[PDB]
């Protein structure tokens, strides 16, 4: 049936198309609605007439780039697209020669506008400048008044102050709206200006100084009102221009409303024909009998539907192509197919930005779903964040058919598509800040206390509580508000890190043991797993096995001291044979034989898959090399789980400072002061969770989870360096998109 | 400079009051041994640790963001040169390790001793060695790094330019890597006969 | 209450996992069957450290700010 | 009063309305010194009042 | 604009969190008012702390009218 | 007295601020140097922006590391403490946040150049990435010398 492959990549099989030369695009148009096919690059080589099909190439890529200039001109005028079998092939040559006639009359148009307009800049200007007070123009030709970009008035002033040597009477006034100027193509802050001087020489120096700034100079009539007139002949022929150019604007408007109506479709049709003979000029074109050798990767189970679709476009194109389907074997690497839904997209996207997974190993994505949302929220164990980031996350997937068919950006893009993984973050922070009974700082008091505190005390007493029981589910609200909080809270999350870590990589490497299996290498699992297993175990496991066990034995009604399992587990290698504080009997026997057999584990894994090769080379150093990493890796990952209690610790300590300032000082105030400050200190506050818990910190634990994913968990297992599952297949291109990366 | 006339200056005041001890009669008022004797062997035994995990870190830090510049730079242009130039920043790492190795073996020894036994024999011993110890494991350690670094800059260089040329500077870094080992045998062997304090 | 707390949550955990395996629903049925036993191991293994660091502490709480009257 | 009153006259010598924002900077620039003479001469008036040996 | 959505944000989740806040006062809840340094008053603050919920309340009453109505 | 000093407690208060406050030097000279380069390469490049964020949260994790040793030995200072526990805990904040120092400057130095080369050379990403794990590796074993010292800070001490 239907391959689910999430836990492994899909099955491929490498198919030959036989395409008869005749039904050539409507077999490339077939195989692009069916969306299955990852044609190989049979052209790959470079030689001469290596790609068939490089005309029509040509061609619809300039048609693209002509629709990307219609875009941009629509863009440019703010008017909106329609955005609500193959095509004859003649209506691809339609579609070139319109583009090229509509490319033609819209350069026409936009350069008469364009001229139009900087004409009309210029008067725009000019009259400004005759708008101006006549305290502007107060201190043969007395002053030289232009207009200048905001960017160089400073420098002109500068400059008509050391060429005048002082004595310079210089005002500027800004210009409100930007121009556009067409030699940077930039809509510029402008500036009129007015400097005044009286002799000649001095004045055309001024002249060229500002016009060497590209600054627009203007003659001025007079520094009284004379310059009415001025202003009125600009006015009317701003008037004149003002028809002109809305006679060619409403020209152009119609034109651009015109193909605005079928751009979209247009641009589908010809990215459609470019993607279809770039298939095609990936297949060896035998001229012999003018058939089209293609060569494509496609899922097994799809084979059927291939072969059914294939069969159903030969029966419309009458009986003339037989046998257009042929599966052969092949040593190519198949591509990795993982079969993502909108819940596991986005982990599977993680997890294949480290790498693509090997054809057919165990996929990282499907433990990542769960993995790295609790491990985030072990790193971000508050139930009050979990809830904020949870209530994001829901309101992510509840609108996300709205917000589908929605242009989001890059923020917004990145939180639609982790949605789901933000929305696993958030409940298993939730439940994980249950646990360590943390909610803003604030614990929940829902069960009864397994601590009693003295039954009398005086203000201010130190008191010490009494063991009566053990709280059923998370960290003790007793613990709240104690100065021995973090003693016994950092205990246990070093040990639940530690603890967490371990079983994630016991969990990876058991995934490694599993892929030994599929692949059939039992060398590996004798020489590569088992050393492993039992180095890993016999040290790691032992000391997390130690500290459950230690947790289970009550020390002090028992009367022994409890040992220290940072010093148990030093001296069982420093000083193998000895024990200083007796954790369980048989503890030095059982210690001995746990340190022989890590250390024999070594030499195992160096030497078992080698020898094996040389007794049954490259493969030594490759094996030795392993073995280092390996022996490393095992300690230091084990290290590097202890950042889930750093960041908890961290994330804990900033809950608090920022509940015990801003909040928990209003508190503290009565009246109208009292709920003024208490509303400002409350917004204060959640503006300081939201930026420094949710963001920072958030982002931190996200990180840092990807980062035992990647290094700590599928170190262990994954291989990586596949080939990704890249089928040919049609989709909507955006405008947007297309002109962004043009 | 500022820096330089403290030095003067400090060396002026030492000279005088050395002086001035000696001139006055009481030049072993400055008592050095004594100092020795009174000083907690707690200090130089935690100093000896933190130094040599701490200097250890800084020159295998040292090595790699030199070694990492240097790769990444090289990347631009060769990119291939980065998978086969991690030898480099592992070689770095190595240092690290060693300092780590020693911090955890020597506090092994960081004992309470009894306060009669504070500062005997054995306990002024062991604070010593493993003050003397700890810094020559993290002053090797740091050394270590910086040269593995700077040859591991030259290797990424190297590696980028030609690709056969990479593995003499790789030579040229385990070279360099034994003078991290050295310290750490050497840092073993002071505090092989440190006794734990008592 | 004891390690056997401990046992016995791990008993009734371990009894819905093989029957969620069992009754995982066919669509999806391995995304189903990961992400419901991983997560019930991972949340039980969590609850479970922090059930047994509660368990026989070595520390108790002890503060100087707790009014006589609570 | 060194920095400011060599910015100002290199700056005045061009501008002549500079002197007296210069001769404003170079007053507040004066006004520490005379902090200082008020701190000192209340420290001395204090030094031997209510001074015993 | 969204400065609207965001004080309504911010005023919605301000009621939820001073009411949870002043019936804990109210109650005399241990996490609150359980130390020394914590307000004496209890009650008190609750009252302080209503009234602060209800001015954020009449702030996202206004805010959500002003943004469905833009 | 002989074991229990006055000064004591200088060690240990002293050690809990340098934990801190070398580790946060570090990871401001982290934060400072990626956050330039990031600047710098988000210019031209803003898809990039919050891909170059990782260095910056690298070097964060050097400041928590700190906080968590100064918490630890924070939470083991007294006023009668032993010697050897004030300089346990001088031992464990000095090398965490000598440790920290290192780690923040080498994630800094080598972050900057990494969302540089990464602008150039999208392949030099995924090693700069790995560059920074073996930079944060050392603030991870300066905290771990100072969990170990923390752990052994209240053996037999009266």
């Amino acid at each position: 049936e239907k391959e689910e492959a999430i836990f492994r990549s899909a099955e491929m099989a490498l198919v030959q198309f036989y395409i008869p030369q005749e039904i050539s695009r409507d077999s490339a148009y077939t195989l692009g609605q069916l969306g299955l096919v990852q044609f190989r690059d049979l052209n790959s080589k470079v030689r001469a007439f290596q790609r068939t099909f490089v005309n029509e190439i040509r061609r619809l890529d300039n048609v693209e780039r002509q629709y990307r200039y219609f875009y941009s001109l629509l863009k440019k005028h703010d008017i909106k697209l329609y955005e609500g079998v193959p095509p004859s092939g003649s209506v691809i040559d339609d579609y070139v020669r319109n583009a090229s006639y509509l490319e033609e009359r819209l350069i026409q148009m936009e350069d008469a506008t364009d001229q139009i307009e900087v004409q009309k800049n210029d008067l725009e200007q000019y009259r400004f400048i005759l708008q101006s007070g006549d305290e502007f123009f107060l201190k043969s030709v007395n002053y030289v008044t232009g207009v200048i970009a905001r960017d160089k008035v400073a420098t002109l002033e500068q400059i008509l102050w050391r060429v005048l040597r002082g004595n310079l009477f210089f005002k500027t006034v800004e210009i409100e709206q930007p121009v556009y100027d067409v030699k940077t193509r930039e809509y510029k802050h402008k500036n009129a200006f007015i400097v005044f001087s009286h002799g000649d020489l001095i004045i055309k120096r001024i002249r060229k100084i500002a016009e060497s700034l590209d600054a627009n100079l203007y003659d001025v009539d007079s520094s009284n009102e004379g310059r009415s007139q001025q202003l009125a002949k600009v006015n009317k022929n701003l008037s004149d221009l003002y028809t002109v150019l809305k006679t060619t604007s409403t020209t152009l408007e119609s034109e651009l409303y015109a193909i605005a109506k079928e751009l979209d479709s247009w641009f589908q049709d010809v990215t459609r024909e470019k993607a279809i003979f770039e298939i095609l000029n990936k297949s060896n074109y035998d001229t012999n009998r003018k058939i089209l050798i293609a060569e494509g990767w496609i899922p097994r189970d799809e084979l059927a539907t291939l072969q059914a679709r294939l069969g159903e476009m030969i029966a419309r194109l009458g009986i003339d192509v037989p046998s257009i389907i042929q599966v052969l074997d092949t040593n190519h690497t198949p591509p990795t197919f993982h079969r993502t839904n909108k819940f596991t997209a986005g982990f599977q996207s993680i997890c294949d930005c480290y790498g693509i997974a090997q054809y057919r190993e165990i996929n990282a994505g499907l433990p990542t779903i769960v993995t790295f949302p609790f491990m985030f929220a072990i790193m971000f164990g508050d139930m009050g964040h979990g809830f904020l980031m949870t209530l994001a996350a829901l309101s992510l997937v509840l609108n996300e058919k709205k917000i589908n068919k929605m242009k989001r950006g890059e923020i917004f893009d990145m939180a639609f598509t982790g949605r789901y993984i933000i929305l696993l973050m958030g409940v298993f922070s939730m439940y994980t800040g249950f646990l360590y009974n943390d909610i803003f700082s604030k614990t929940m008091t829902i069960f009864k206390s397994g601590w009693k505190w003295p039954d009398h005390w005086k203000k201010g007493e130190s008191i010490t509580a009494t063991s009566v029981g053990t709280y059923p589910i998370g960290l003790d609200w007793a613990w709240h508000g104690t100065e021995n909080a973090l003693l016994f809270s950092n205990s246990y999350k070093m040990k639940l890190s530690i603890l967490m870590g371990f079983i994630h990589m016991t969990y990876s490497y058991f995934f490694s043991l599993a892929n030994h299996l599929y692949f059939n290498s039992m060398i590996d699992i004798i020489g590569n797993f088992i050393p492993g297993l039992l180095f890993m175990q016999g040290i790691f496991g032992y000391l997390s096995v130690c500290i459950v066990y230690k947790w289970a034995v009550d020390w002090v009604k028992d009367g022994k001291p409890a040992p220290g399992l940072l010093n148990m587990l030093i001296n069982m290698f420093l000083s193998p044979g000895t024990i200083d504080d007796e954790l369980y009997p048989h503890q030095a026997k059982v210690q001995v034989f746990l340190l022989l057999m890590a250390l024999v584990c070594i030499p195992w894994l160096l030497l078992v898959k080698p020898l094996h090769f040389k007794f049954t080379g490259d493969i030594m150093i490759h094996q030795v090399i392993h073995t280092i990493e390996f022996c490393l890796n095992c300690v230091s990952h084990t290290a590097s789980y202890l950042r889930l209690w750093a960041l908890s610790l961290a994330h804990a300590q900033l809950s608090s400072v920022l509940w015990t300032m801003t909040i928990q000082i209003a508190f503290g105030f009565r009246g109208f002061v009292g709920v003024f400050m208490t509303v400002a200190l409350f917004a204060m506050w959640f503006a300081l969770t939201c930026a420094v818990l949710v963001l920072m910190e958030g982002t931190s634990a996200m990180l840092h989870s990807l980062r035992l994913h990647w290094v700590e968990s599928m170190s262990k297992f994954f291989v990586g360096e596949g080939l990704p599952y890249e089928p040919f297949a049609f989709e909507y291109k955006d405008m947007e998109v297309a002109v962004a990366s043009a | 400079s500022f820096s330089h006339f403290l030095y003067y200056l400090v060396l002026i005041v030492v000279i005088v009051y050395g002086l001035y001890k000696l001139f006055t009669g009481h030049g072993s008022d400055i008592n050095f041994g004594k100092f020795l004797l009174r000083t907690s062997p707690y200090m130089w035994a935690n100093l000896g640790i933190a130094l040599c995990v701490g200097l250890s870190v800084v020159g295998a830090a040292w090595g790699i963001f030199i070694t990492g510049s240097s790769m990444i730079g090289a990347g631009v242009r060769a990119p291939r040169i980065t998978t086969k130039n991690l030898i480099s920043i592992i070689f770095c790492e190595v240092v690290a390790i060693y300092g780590l190795i020693i911090a955890i073996v020597f506090s092994s020894k960081l004992t309470v001793a009894t306060a009669e036994n504070m500062y005997s024999k054995s306990n002024l011993y062991t604070g010593y060695s493993l003050f003397w110890a700890g810094i020559t494991v993290g002053a090797s350690n740091l050394i270590c790094g910086i040269a593995v670094g700077i040859t591991g800059a030259t290797a990424a260089i190297s590696d980028a330019a030609d690709s056969a040329l990479f593995v003499k500077i790789l030579v040229i870094e385990i070279f360099g890597s034994i003078l991290g080992l050295l310290g750490l045998i050497v840092g073993l062997l002071m505090a092989g006969k440190a006794s734990e304090f008592q | 209450s004891s390690f056997y707390t401990v046992v016995g949550v791990f008993i009734v955990v371990s009894a819905m996992s093989v029957l969620f395996w069992i009754m995982a629903p066919k669509n999806n049925q391995a995304v189903w069957r990961s992400t419901v036993i991983l997560t019930l191991a991972m949340m039980f293994l969590m609850w479970a450290i922090t059930f047994l660091c509660q368990l026989h502490p070595l520390v108790a709480p002890r503060r100087s700010d707790l009014r006589p009257e609570f | 009063i060194g920095i400011v009153g060599d910015a100002g006259v290199r700056g005045s010598s061009q501008q002549p309305r500079l002197f007296v924002g210069m001769i404003l900077i170079l007053i507040f620039a004066e006004v520490l010194g005379l902090y200082g003479l008020i701190v000192a001469l209340l420290l001395n008036s204090r030094a031997t009042q209510d001074v015993v040996c | 604009t969204g400065k609207a959505w965001c004080c309504t944000v911010l005023s919605a989740f301000g009621v939820v969190i001073l009411s949870v806040i002043a019936h804990l006062f109210n109650t005399n809840h241990e996490s609150f008012v359980g130390s020394i340094n914590d307000p004496e008053d209890g009650p008190a603050v609750a009252h302080t702390v209503y009234l602060a919920a209800l001015v954020y309340l009449v702030f996202f009453v206004f805010c959500g009218f002003q943004v469905y109505l833009a | 007295t002989e074991l229990c000093p006055v000064y004591a407690p200088f060690f240990g208060a002293i050690g809990c601020a340098s934990a801190i406050i070398f580790t946060s030097l570090g990871a401001a000279y982290g934060t400072a140097k990626s956050g330039v380069g990031i600047c710098a390469t988000c210019v031209l490049r803003p898809d990039l922006l919050f891909k170059n964020i990782v260095p910056v949260i690298m070097a964060g994790i050097i400041a928590i590391y700190g906080l968590v040793v100064s918490v630890l030995v924070c939470y083991s200072l007294g006023q009668k403490q032993a010697l050897y526990t004030g300089f346990i805990q001088l031992g464990a904040g000095l090398s965490v946040g000598l440790s920290g120092l290192a780690a923040g400057f080498a994630i800094g130095i080598v972050g900057d150049a990494g969302v540089r080369g990464s602008s150039q050379q999208p392949r030099l990403f995924v090693g700069m990435i790995l560059i920074l794990i073996f930079a944060e590796v050392l603030g991870l074993y300066g905290l771990i010398v100072a969990l170990l010292l923390n752990s052994r800070a209240t053996q037999d001490v009266v």
